[PDB]
RNA sequence: CUUGAGUCUCGUAGAGGGGGGUAGAAUUCCAGGUGUAGCGGUGAAAUGCGUAGAGAUCUGGAGGAAUACCGGUGGCGAAGGCGGCCCCCUGGACGAAGACUGACGCUCAGGUGCGAAAGCGUGGGGAGCAAACAGGAUUAGAUACCCUGGUAGUCCACGCCGUAAACGAUGUCGACUUGGAGGUUGUGCCCAGGCGUGGCUUCCGGAGCUAACGCGUUAAGUCGACCGCCUGGGGAGUACGGCCGCAAGGUUAAAACUCAAAUGAAUUGACGGGGG
C-alpha cells in the first residue's frame, strides 16, 4: 500500500483543500502511484496472480473514475490526464 | 523497524562476545540506529545438541534501525563461524523492560 | 571381561521380535529372535515366541555377568511387554524402561493400502 | 552352514503343475479360440493340461458332440503336446483328458 | 517416554507406569495411522464424520432433558 | 483461560516457565481442549513454543 | 441532493499470494565399531536378502521429499486451493468515530484472465512412493485383488494443456419476512462479571414453499434487474464442418434409425458375505 506520507502529499497536489479526500481527481491520482508503484513488484514477481488481481481492480476503477468525470467536466479531464500522464 | 536479534556463540569463543556486542551495536548507531534493549543471559545448557556442544552463549538485542544494516547483520552472523544460531524478528513496537533471561 | 551395567534393545516388531543387549555405549554382546527360537510363520509373532527369545539372550550373556539393564523398546509389535517380563524372571535388575518408537514429524510417503 | 545357496541353485530346474481347463459341448469359436490360448501358454511353460468336458441334462443323449471338441483340441495342440489320458465314457457328468508337454 | 524404576518399587508398578505413559503419548496410535497412505480427500471425510458424531452425542444427550 | 484473565497481549518465546505449563512429559503442545486456553491464545503459545525451540530453550523431543 | 457506490484517517484477525533463508524428526544410502545366524513377508507360502557377515545395535557422513503435537463442522482466498519457523516484496476483508466525492451504480452475449490431478515439450533432480513391467502366489482360469522388486511419474525452472462428482449437484446483485442453541473475530458501556452493537460461520426449527425428501433471514420463503441453460429414453456430447492444441485431445454440435417408455421421491414386502 501507499505510505501515510505520500497519501497525504497527492490530496494535497489534486485536492481542493486537504480535507478533500473524496474528490475524483484525487481517487484517480491515489490509484495512478499505486498502479506505477507495483509495476515494479510485477516485473520481478511474475507469477503473483492472487496480488495481480487485486491490481487489475485498480486499473478498472481508474478506468469508471475517468469516464464518469469525462461526461461531468471535459476541462477538469484533460488537466488531469496530462498531469498524471495518462493517454487516454 | 523495531527488530529483535538473538544469537548464540559456540562456548569456547565467549570471550569474543563483549567485542561482538560492540562491532555489532556500533553499525547499528552508526546508521541512526537506537539499542533500546541489550541482555547478555550468557552460558546456559542447551535443550537439545547443536553440532556435538551442549551450551552455547546467549545474547539479546532489541532495535530500531533501517532495513538494509540488518540485512548486513545477518551476512556477518554467516561467516562468523563462531555463531552457531541467530534469530531476528520484528516487533511492533520498541520494547525497553528487562526479560525474564 | 565382565560389565554388570548393559542396555537391552527390544525390536517388537508384527512379524517378529528380536532381542539384543548391549553394553552402555552400544556395542553389541549376543542377540535372540523368536524366529531363530523354534516359532515359525505366523507362530514367531506371539507373546510367547518373544518370551522365549528374551530367555534365550539372557542365557547369551550369562558369561559378561550381567546384573543392571536398562530397556529400550521399538515398535507396535505383541513382544513388548513379556519380553520385559521375561528378562525381569532371569534375574537382571531393570533400572530404566525406554520407549524409542520412530515417528517422522509429517516425512516419507509410506506404501498403499493393501486391498484385502 | 548355508547350503540354502545349493538348495536354491537346484531349485532353479522345475516343478510341474497341473491347469484346468474346462470346455462345454456348446462352445463357440472366439470362446474355444481363448481356452486355446490358455492351452498353449501353459504347455511352452511345460505343465501339464487337465481338458475337462462336462455334461447337462440331457446334453449326455448327444456324447459324440462333446467327443469332437476333445478331438479338436488334440489335433490342435498336436505339435505341442502329447495325449496322456484320452477318455473313454462319460464318469459322472465329466471326460477328462490329461495332455503333457512335447 | 522414559521410566525411571524408583527405589523399592516392584518391577509390576514400573511396567504398568510404563503402559500409561506410553497410552499418555499415543505412540502406538501413531504407528498405526502411518501403516499406509491416507490420500487427503480420505482424511477430510473421517475428520467430518467424528465432527458430526460429536455433535450428534451432545445433541441426544441434552435432547433427553 | 489464563491469558484473558491476566490481560496477556502477547505471549513471550522467552516466558520458559510459563510455556512449560502448555507442554507434555514428552514436549507436544498440550490441546486447548485440556488446559481451556481461548483459541486466540493458543495460537500465539503454540508460535512461541515452536520458537523456543528453534532456540533450544525447549526440546522438540524427550529422547534427543 | 445523500441514503447506493467510492476516497481518507486509526486499529484488528488470518495455512491469501510471490521470493529467499533456516530447524528438528524420519525413511533410504555410504563408511567404520560391536556382534553372528538369521532376516523379510503371508490367510498359508514363496520369490527376495544374509557367512564376500545380513537383520540388530552404536558413531560419523551424503542426499531428496514432506512438516508430528498445536489442529478445531477453526481460519483465509473469486474459484481452483492454502499448514514448521524467520525475513523481504505484495492483494483482499472487518470494526470505531468523523471528514470528503456526489448516482460515479447493478448485470453481462462476444472478449480477456485464473483454473485440482493426470498428461505433453525442453533442461535439471530423484530419498520415499509407484501406472507400465518382471518374478512369487491364489484360482476352474486370474492378463487382477495378496507378496518381493520396479521405470515413467510424483519434486524444480520455463512453456503448453483447460479438463474433474471443478458439488452447496443450488448464477450474480439488491430489498423484505417469527425463533432457539453454538463457534470465530471486532467494538461500546457499566463493574474479571453484567448489559449492548457489527462481520463471518455450524446445528435445530416456525410461517411459507416443495412430488416428496427436504429448504427455512447464509431460503429451496415474499419480490425486483440482468445473464446462462432445459424441452421423452437410447442413438450422442457421437458424426460432419469451424476454431484451439506439439500431441493427447478440448470446444461448438446434428440427423437417420429404434423403443413406449426412461426417470425422481416415497410406501409395503423380500433379500444382504450390514448392525443389534
Ligand atoms: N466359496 C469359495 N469357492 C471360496 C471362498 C473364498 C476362499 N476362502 C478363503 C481361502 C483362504 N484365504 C485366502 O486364500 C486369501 N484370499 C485369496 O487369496 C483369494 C482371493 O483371490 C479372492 N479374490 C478369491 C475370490 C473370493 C470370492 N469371489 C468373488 O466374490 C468374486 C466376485 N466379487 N468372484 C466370484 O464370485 C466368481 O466370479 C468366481 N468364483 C469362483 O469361481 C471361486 C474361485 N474359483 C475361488 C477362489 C478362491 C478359493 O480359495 C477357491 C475358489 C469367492 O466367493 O470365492
Ligand atoms: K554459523
Ligand atoms: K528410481
Ligand atoms: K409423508
Ligand atoms: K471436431
Ligand atoms: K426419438
Ligand atoms: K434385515
Ligand atoms: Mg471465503
Ligand atoms: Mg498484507
Ligand atoms: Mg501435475
Ligand atoms: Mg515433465
Ligand atoms: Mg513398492
Ligand atoms: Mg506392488
Ligand atoms: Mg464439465
Ligand atoms: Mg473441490
Ligand atoms: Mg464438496
Ligand atoms: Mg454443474
Ligand atoms: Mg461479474
Ligand atoms: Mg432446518
Ligand atoms: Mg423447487
Ligand atoms: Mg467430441
Amino acid at each position: 500500500s501507499l505510505s501515510t506520507e505520500a497519501t497525504a502529499k497527492i490530496v494535497s497536489e489534486f485536492g481542493r483543500d486537504a480535507n478533500d479526500t473524496g474528490s475524483t481527481e484525487v481517487q484517480v491520482a491515489l490509484l495512478t502511484a499505486q498502479i506505477n508503484h507495483l509495476q515494479g513488484h510485477f516485473a520481478e514477481h511474475k507469477k503473483d496472480h492472487h496480488s495481480r488481481r487485486g491490481l487489475l481492480r485498480m486499473v478498472s476503477q481508474r478506468r469508471k473514475l475517468l469516464d464518469y468525470l469525462k461526461r461531468k467536466d471535459v476541462a477538469r479531464y484533460t488537466q488531469l490526464i496530462e498531469r498524471l500522464g495518462l493517454r487516454r | 523497524r523495531h527488530y529483535e536479534i538473538v544469537f548464540m556463540v559456540h562456548p569456547d569463543q565467549s570471550e569474543q562476545v563483549p567485542g561482538m556486542i560492540e562491532r555489532y551495536t556500533a553499525a547499528i548507531t552508526g546508521a541512526e540506529g537506537k539499542i533500546h534493549r541489550l541482555e547478555d543471559w550468557g552460558r546456559r545448557q542447551l535443550a537439545y545438541p547443536i553440532n556435538k556442544l551442549h551450551k552455547a552463549h546467549y545474547v539479546l538485542m532489541n532495535v530500531e534501525a533501517p532495513q538494509e544494516v540488518i540485512d548486513e547483520l545477518e551476512t556477518t552472523f554467516r561467516f562468523n563461524d563462531a555463531v552457531i544460531r541467530s534469530m531476528v524478528m520484528r516487533t511492533k513496537h520498541a520494547v525497553t523492560e528487562a526479560s525474564p533471561m | 571381561k565382565q560389565v554388570s551395567d548393559g542396555v537391552a534393545h527390544i525390536h517388537a516388531s508384527f512379524n517378529n521380535t528380536i532381542v539384543t543387549i548391549t553394553d552402555r555405549q552400544g556395542n553389541a554382546l549376543g542377540w535372540a529372535t523368536a524366529g531363530g527360537s523354534g516359532f515359525r510363520g505366523s507362530r514367531k509373532s506371539t507373546p510367547f515366541a518373544a518370551q522365549v527369545a528374551a530367555e534365550r539372550c539372557a542365557d547369551a550373556v550369562k558369561e559378561y555377568g550381567i546384573k543392571n539393564l536398562e530397556v529400550m523398546v521399538k515398535g507396535p509389535g505383541p513382544g513388548r511387554e513379556s519380553t520385559i517380563r521375561a528378562l525381569n524372571a532371569a534375574g537382571f535388575r531393570i533400572t530404566n524402561i525406554t520407549d524409542v518408537t520412530p515417528i517422522p514429524h509429517x516425512g516419507c510417503r509410506p506404501p498403499k493400502k493393501r486391498r484385502v | 552352514e548355508k547350503s540354502k545357496s545349493s538348495k536354491e541353485q537346484k531349485k532353479k530346474q522345475k516343478v510341474i503343475q497341473v491347469k484346468e481347463i474346462k470346455f462345454r459341448p456348446g462352445t463357440d469359436e472366439g470362446d474355444y479360440q481363448v481356452k486355446l490360448r490358455s492351452l498353449i501358454r501353459f504347455l511352452e511353460e511345460g505343465d501339464k493340461a487337465k481338458i475337462t468336458l462336462r455334461f447337462r441334462g440331457r446334453e449326455m443323449a448327444h456324447q459324440q458332440i462333446g467327443m469332437e471338441v476333445l478331438n479338436r483340441v488334440k489335433d490342435d495342440l498336436q505339435e505341442l503336446a502329447v495325449v496322456e489320458s484320452f477318455p473313454t465314457k462319460i464318469e459322472g457328468r465329466q471326460m477328462i483328458m490329461v495332455l503333457a508337454p512335447k | 517416554p522414559v521410566i525411571k524404576v524408583r527405589e523399592n518399587e516392584p518391577f509390576d508398578v514400573a511396567l504398568r507406569r510404563f503402559k500409561r505413559s506410553c497410552e499418555k503419548a499415543g505412540v502406538l496410535a501413531e504407528v498405526r495411522r502411518r501403516e499406509f497412505y491416507e490420500k487427503p480427500t480420505t482424511e477430510r471425510k473421517r475428520a467430518k464424520a467424528s465432527a458430526v458424531k460429536r455433535h450428534a452425542k451432545k445433541l441426544a444427550r441434552e435432547n433427553a432433558r | 483461560c489464563r491469558f484473558t484473565a491476566e490481560g496477556v497481549q502477547e505471549i513471550d518465546y522467552k516466558d520458559i516457565a510459563t510455556l512449560k505449563n502448555y507442554i507434555t512429559e514428552s514436549g507436544k503442545i498440550v490441546p486447548s481442549r485440556i488446559t481451556g486456553t481461548r483459541a486466540k491464545y493458543q495460537r500465539q503459545l503454540a508460535r512461541a513454543i515452536k520458537r523456543a525451540r528453534y532456540l533450544s530453550l525447549l526440546p522438540y523431543t524427550d529422547r534427543h
